[PDB]
């Protein structure tokens, strides 16, 4: 009825060893959903031309098969960037 | 302080193909057709075979009536 859209971005920062990549592994134990996505640092990156992007791409395919499929009936995905 | 450094991408060229799906499809088609072609021969070559065979017995079989009729005329003959 409201015709509202969620939000789908986080963001943390301050110095070191403060509990940031505790918040994170947390948030992911809580929800009730498929098992996280984690990207450890720079690992996208390729020697060939065009598979950084191709590799930036595979990360959002399930969301997007999923969101065609089950429409609004669909389950939530969850992707950690860390550094 | 102008010294500079790079990093370097690489490019793999196309594999080995892109002709070996035209000649390939007619070369397909002529070795089933050459396969058909064998197994009729072989089928027409083994009637052959068989009738061959067969003819062999007849053949004998006229020899030993015509020697034997002849030898029994001359005996006879005689
Ligand atoms: N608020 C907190 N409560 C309890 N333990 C904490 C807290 N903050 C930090 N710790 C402890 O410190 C450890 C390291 O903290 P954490 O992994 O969150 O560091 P960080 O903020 O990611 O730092 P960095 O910038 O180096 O990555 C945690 O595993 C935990 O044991």
């Amino acid at each position: 009825q409201m015709g509202c859209k969620h939000v789908k971005g986080i963001l943390l920062y301050g110095p070191p060893g403060c509990g940031k990549t505790l918040l994170a592994r947390q948030i992911g134990k809580m929800l009730n959903a498929r098992e996280p996505k984690v990207v450890n640092g720079p690992e996208i990156l390729n020697k060939y031309v065009g598979e950084s992007e191709a590799n930036i791409r595979k990360l959002f395919a399930d969301a997007e098969e999923e969101q065609r499929r089950l429409g609004a009936n669909s389950g939530l995905h969850i992707i950690i960037f860390d550094e | 302080d102008m010294r500079n450094e790079l990093e370097e991408m690489q490019r793999r060229a196309d594999q080995l193909a892109d002709e070996s799906l035209e000649s390939t499809r007619r070369m397909l088609q002529l070795v089933e057709e050459s396969k058909d072609a064998g197994i009729r021969t072989l089928v027409m070559l083994d009637e052959q075979g068989e009738q061959l065979e067969r003819i062999e017995e007849g053949m004998d079989q006229i020899n030993k009536d015509m020697k034997e009729a002849e030898k029994n005329l001359t005996d006879l003959g005689k």
